């Protein structure tokens, strides 16, 4: 039961008790994915409106 | 996601529509002159979902009244809450539709539809954030069925990213006006499968049996039938009109209820079932509300839920009651009858509780089921359709309006596909 | 002094945020108008509470916080409520329509339209900082915004603030209070996309909190208000070391170094005690040994799981109130002979302990009794993977039939993302198994 | 009405257990993937312990103790017997000890005559949710039909008096009485109570019970040597009806009431 690194201040204290020792996408990439999803929405709506026009 | 635009078309559509507004005006404390007189702010919290604010604290239904003849709308204008509707929102022709889908969809209805869209557009444009649309109509006549679905198609074209919701009355021979009702219904379902996000299947067959057997009415009238409809409509829109967590807007409801786009046809139910001028003295318990709302004899689609499985269910409890009890009873039903709820959609039953009970009741519950058994309704319509179509009977009424036989064949095959698609998940 | 910005996303994130800040104000002696009598420095300072609060010339103490939601109704309650004066309007950000419980809708469709505004509002707070440590992000897994917009925001934060640490407080979905059938989808989708952007994530299962409110607070049917007050106690005890003078977990980075050896395995289990009903007229005041033993009871954990059948990588005990190191060590020593505590072989078997003399503050008229001592244990154990197994299974059931998938594809998300996300979770579950299981 | 699921079709023991429950009339068997159950008769490998006890409105139970594989895996058994403080001490009853375990061979055993044949002892041990230890009053002596060839093994893959090469306890007593009621009870509770803190579902959200098959080998001096524990044992015929009914009696019904032949260690 070794206690290491005891630190005390007026607000409280902290320490460590050891029982036993051991044995990203860029901005442009993000805009690209967002725009690809937007375009698929656009395409899907376009196909719907095409159907309705028929 | 606040404003809803309400549309009511044809005779059945306008008559149930009028009752809907009558009932929810009372619940929100709106008088027949459009002024508020309630004792709770819960009434006004979300009133903008169905009502516009005018001048002098006047509330006006965001409602559009459509018909191809003036009769039913003259009657509405004379009704108890007739003067609450905006005068300019009455749109009507003179010729009628003769119980003919083609006249509502292709000829007579086409002449009137732009003017309806003008009124729809005006309502939509002054919406802070339009949720979508709610349409009341029957499938068995000509205006509500043919022009109703024409409108839906036109609306989807201008407002493609909005939710389309319908209360659709299904015809039945037990309460029939004309023999062509299966033709009109089959043509309509075709439209509904493609162009609505959610349809409440209100079956005149089930409404009749409930009035006759359960409510012991020897001679049910359309009035008795509409009493059941307006109570159900109040119940299923409760989560949209009052503060709450679950299914609080049209799109969240669809996301919770519709796992596959075409399968969006709901079996509604209500408890306690009551006749007009009913005594209604003993309030029901939570276990009583719960057992009754789940009971097949209580469903308003004339299908047996016991023959199928629920994809999804929404339950709404109204009145002051114990939420602990409600949670217990809802878990009880599912745990004791787990086979009736598809295991591949975990926790597919969602419960809401609103403090404010409907008029005349201390406690009620509204059921909304997406059951594979709903195929029985479409199979029934398909049978009646086919008995006539095999002999080309009464087709001349439709070909005379420019329609071809092949459009009937196509409509019939699409409804058969729907039945097949429900059947494939009934055993999966 | 180094600053921390808090970010609350969606209803869950926002409502928990409000509970936390109310509590922070009570703990630091700050009134709803922002005035703080205790603070001798006016219009400035570099005290420990200045990591969460900035100051104006009028002596107003303003939270370094941003609230974001895609519909206005939840944040409207902040704008009009008790602590309306606390925040300035530009912190409180709302859109018009929500993500409808749809990750794709909050991430792709609506997220694209509001992300730049949110980031610029965040830059506004950041430019007020002399040394920004990073961000604390509060959100649900199940909501369209909490899941969809948060993962987008995290991605852009890694870009705009590459050095800064990011911590999550995440609400894991529970059917007893859930509002959507597709919550398992949103959970897996958001976890996949956020994984590489989050340094340490504190996961809270609503089921656990719900049952703790039922069994320990005698609340029949817990509301969000009940849940959030409990949650904000646990959050407070976790963030206290950044807000008060001390030497343990004093910066965001230290959370990772102390709790997270393997970057992907960054989900510490929180366990709290005691939770005592304010309604009891006779409180049996718990000792240090007692509240410390409670930390090893599944019943007190933020996620129900069994740490006996997993391995510990790290353990931190955070005490508030009348507690001395001697009694902690005596307690740890007893517990070691009565509990199944197995650490991974490449880590020391031990505890980092922090004590703050101020006993937990409670909200007046709340459900929580004031106690003389409390403890929150943070332990990176592989057992929390049980929560991923449960989630992954529900996902598997629906996805096999493609139930509800069309709602996501219709928002412009590709079906492949579903399987890319499930694979990441499959690997994540495999990583825990390698670390925690031996054969 | 109680509900349960079967996730291991091949269990001969729990096929009867399932057979017994349905016959009660107050048990409905569910699809394997239905989570709304009271009882789980689980798969042998990678049982989803993490998914139990998270169903509101349902007390759940499983027919396996998570972590008992430390006892029931030979390689695991050796480490546990060697490393654990209370089990390693006193351990005079364990022979000195893919992946393999080579362990000290008993030079000469007890030998029944006629035959000069070898045999082993399998006892059945049921542990319930309260962590009571329930030995089965009937044990099975699996025999080799061939004379000891200093045959070496009695596994059915490997019958003049012994029918199916099974001597049924009572006869053994008489042989002990002709040719020549402790060490077995001490061994069972030594192993299981050792692992108690690690596997007990005392205050868990779900509960466990498990059937174990303890295999024994006895020697010249009538000292009993334990060879391994079986996590998924099968019963001997004629003992199935009795044993399985007891499992229902004490491990299932005891938690799920309707409307002895175990010695409690
Ligand atoms: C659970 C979904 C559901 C399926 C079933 C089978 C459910 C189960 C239970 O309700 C939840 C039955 C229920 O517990 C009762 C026994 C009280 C009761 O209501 O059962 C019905 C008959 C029953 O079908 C036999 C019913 O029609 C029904 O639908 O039952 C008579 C009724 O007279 C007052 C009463 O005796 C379909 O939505
Ligand atoms: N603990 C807790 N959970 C909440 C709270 N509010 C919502 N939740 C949970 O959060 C999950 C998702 O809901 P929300 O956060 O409300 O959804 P959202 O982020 O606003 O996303 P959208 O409304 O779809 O745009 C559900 O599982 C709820 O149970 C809350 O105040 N406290
Ligand atoms: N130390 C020893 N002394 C004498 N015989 C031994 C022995 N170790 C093994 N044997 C003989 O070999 C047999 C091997 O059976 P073992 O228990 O190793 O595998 P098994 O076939 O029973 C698989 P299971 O785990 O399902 O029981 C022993 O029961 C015994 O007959
Ligand atoms: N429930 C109900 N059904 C009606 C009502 N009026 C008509 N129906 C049904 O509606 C169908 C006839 O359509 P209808 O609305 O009268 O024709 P339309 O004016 O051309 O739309 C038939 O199935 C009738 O049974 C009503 O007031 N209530
Ligand atoms: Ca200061
Ligand atoms: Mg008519
Ligand atoms: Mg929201």
């Amino acid at each position: 039961m070794e206690v290491i690194e005891l630190n005390k201040c007026t607000s409280g204290q902290s320490f460590e008790v050891i029982l036993k020792p051991p044995s990203d996408p860029s901005l442009e990439e993000i805009q690209k994915k967002l725009e690809a999803a937007e375009e698929r929405r656009k395409y899907q709506e376009a196909e719907l409106l095409k159907h309705l026009a028929e | 996601m606040r404003e809803i635009v309400h549309i009511q078309a044809g005779q059945c559509g306008n008559q149930i529509g009028a009752k809907f507004w009558e009932v929810i005006s009372d619940e929100h404390g709106i008088d027949p002159t459009g002024s508020y007189h309630g004792d709770s702010d819960l009434q006004l919290e979300r009133i903008n979902v169905y009502y516009n604010e005018a001048t002098g604290n006047k509330y006006v239904p965001r409602a559009i009244l459509v018909d191809l003849e003036p009769g039913t709308m003259d009657s509405v204008r004379s009704g108890p809450f007739g003067q609450i509707f905006r005068p300019d929102n009455f749109v009507f022709g003179q010729s009628g539709a003769g119980n003919n889908w083609a006249k509502g969809h292709y000829t007579e209805g086409a002449e009137l539809v732009d003017s309806v869209l003008d009124v729809v557009r005006k309502e939509s444009e002054s919406c802070d954030c339009l949720q979508g649309f709610q349409l009341t109509h029957s499938l068995g006549g000509g205006t509500g069925s043919g022009m109703g679905t024409l409108l839906i198609s036109k609306i989807r074209e201008e407002y493609p990213d909005r939710i389309m919701n319908t209360f659709s009355v299904m015809p039945s021979p037990k309460v029939s006006d004309t023999v062509v009702e299966p033709y009109n219904a089959t043509l309509s379902v075709h439209q509904l499968v493609e162009n609505t996000d959610e349809t409440y299947c209100i079956d005149n067959e089930a409404l009749y049996d409930i009035c006759f057997r359960t409510l012991k009415l020897t001679t049910p009238t359309y009035g008795d039938l509409n009493h059941l409809v307006s109570a159900t409509m109040s119940g299923v829109t409760t989560c949209l009109r009052f503060p709450g967590q679950l299914n609080a807007d049209l799109r969240k409801l669809a996301v919770n209820m519709v796992p596959f786009p075409r399968l969006h046809f709901f079996m509604p139910g209500f408890a306690p079932l009551t006749s007009r001028g009913s005594q209604q003295y003993r309030a029901l318990t939570v276990p009583e509300l719960t057992q009754q709302m789940f009971d097949s004899k209580n469903m308003m689609a004339a299908c047996d839920p016991r023959h199928g499985r629920y994809l999804t269910v929404a339950a709404i409890f109204r009145g002051r009651m114990s939420m602990k009890e409600v949670d217990e009873q809802m878990l009880n039903v599912q745990n004791k009858n787990s086979s009736y709820f598809v295991e591949w959609i975990p926790n597919n039953v969602k419960t809401a509780v609103c403090d404010i009970p409907p008029r005349g009741l201390k406690m009620s519950a509204t059921f909304i089921g997406n059951s594979t058994a709903i195929q029985e309704l479409f199979k029934r319509i398909s049978e009646q359709f086919t008995a006539m179509f095999r002999r080309k009977a009464f087709l001349h009424w439709y070909t005379g309006e420019g329609m071809d036989e092949m459009e009937f064949t196509e409509a019939e095959s699409n409804m058969n596909d729907l039945v097949s698609e429900y059947q494939q998940y009934q055993d999966a | 002094m180094r600053e921390c910005i808090s970010i609350h996303v969606g209803q869950a994130g926002v409502q928990i945020g409000n509970a936390c800040w109310e509590l922070y104000c009570l703990e630091h002696g700050i009134q709803p108008d922002g005035q703080m009598p205790s603070d001798k420095t006016i219009g400035g300072g570099d005290d420990s509470f200045n990591t969460f609060f900035s100051e104006t010339g009028a002596g107003k103490h303003v939270p370094r916080a941003v609230f974001v939601d895609l519909e206005p109704t939840v944040i409207d309650e902040v704008r009009t409520g008790t602590y309306r004066q606390l925040f300035h309007p530009e912190q409180l950000i709302t859109g018009k329509e929500d993500a409808a419980n749809n990750y794709a809708r909050g991430h792709y469709t609506i997220g694209k339209e509001i992300i730049d505004l949110v980031l610029d509002r965040i830059r506004k707070l950041a430019d007020q900082c002399t040394g920004l440590q990073g961000f604390l992000v509060f959100h649900s897994f199940g909501g369209g915004t909490g899941s969809g917009f948060t993962s987008l925001l995290m991605e852009r934060l890694s870009v705009d603030y590459g050095k800064k640490s990011k911590l999550e407080f995440s609400i894991y979905p529970a059917p007893q209070v859930s509002t959507a059938v597709v919550e398992p989808y949103n959970s897996i989708l958001t976890t996949h996309t956020t994984l590489e952007h989050s340094d340490c994530a504190f996961m809270v299962d609503n089921e656990a909190i719900y049952d703790i409110c039922r069994r320990n607070l005698d609340i029949e049917r817990p509301t969000y208000t009940n849940l959030n007050r409990l949650i904000s106690q646990i959050v407070s005890s976790i963030t206290a070391s950044l807000r008060f003078d001390g030497a343990l977990n004093v910066d965001l980075t230290e959370f990772q170094t102390n709790l997270v050896p393997y970057p992907r395995i960054h989900f510490p289990l929180a366990t709290y005690a005691p939770v005592i009903s304010a309604e009891k007229a006779y409180h049996e005041q718990l000792s240090v040994a007692e509240i410390t033993n409670a930390c090893f009871e599944p019943a007190n954990q933020m996620v129900k799981c069994d740490p006996r059948h997993g391995k510990y990588m790290a353990c931190c005990l955070l005490y508030r109130g009348d507690v001395v190191p001697k009694d902690v060590n005596a307690a740890i020593a007893t517990i070691k002979t009565k509990r199944s505590i197995q650490f991974v072989d490449w880590c020391p078997t031990g505890f980092k302990v922090g004590i703050n003399y101020q006993p937990p503050t409670v909200v007046p008229g709340g459900d929580l009794a004031k106690v003389q001592r409390a403890v929150c244990m943070l332990s990176n154990t592989t057992a929390i993977a049980e929560a991923w197994a449960r989630l992954d299974h529900k996902f598997d059931l629906m996805y096999a039939k493609r139930a509800f998938v069309h709602w996501y594809v219709g928002e412009g998300m590709e079906e492949g993302e579903f399987s890319e996300a499930r694979e990441d979770m499959a690997a994540l579950e495999k990583d825990y198994e390698e670390v925690g299981v031996d054969s | 009405m109680y509900t349960f699921v079967v996730r291991d079709e091949n269990s001969s023991v729990y096929a009867e257990v399932s057979r017994l429950l349905l016959a009660t009339g107050q048990w409905k068997r569910l699809r394997k993937d239905n989570p709304r159950f009271n009882l789980m008769l689980g798969e042998r490998n990678r049982l989803p312990f993490g998914r139990l006890g998270h169903e509101p409105g349902l007390v759940q139970l499983v027919n396996y103790y998570r972590g008992a594989d430390k006892l029931c895996r030979k390689a695991s058994l050796v480490k546990l017997i060697k490393t654990s403080p209370e089990l390693s001490e006193s351990c005079t009853w364990f022979p000195e000890s893919q992946v393999h375990v080579i362990q000290k061979y008993l030079e000469k055993p007890l030998l029944l005559e006629p035959g000069h044949r070898k045999f082993d002892i399998r006892s059945w041990v049921l542990v319930d949710h309260l962590y009571n230890i329930y030995l089965y009053r009937e044990g099975v002596l699996r025999t080799s039909s061939e004379p000891y060839n200093s045959c070496h093994l009695t596994n059915h893959c490997i019958g003049r008096y012994e029918e199916g090469n099974e001597m049924f306890f009572e006869e053994f007593n008489q042989y002990l009485m002709d040719a020549l009621e402790l060490q077995i009870k001490h061994i069972i509770r030594s192993c299981l109570m050792c692992i108690e803190p690690a596997i007990s579902t005392k205050h868990l959200h779900y509960q466990s019970f498990q059937l174990f098959g303890f295999d024994f080998m006895v020697d010249e001096e009538l000292k009993v040597w334990l060879i391994e524990v079986n996590g998924a044992p099968a019963c001997a015929q004629k003992l199935y009806a009795e044993l399985c009914q007891g499992i229902v009696d004490v491990a299932i019904s005891s938690v799920f009431p309707l409307a002895s032949i175990f010695i409690k260690l």
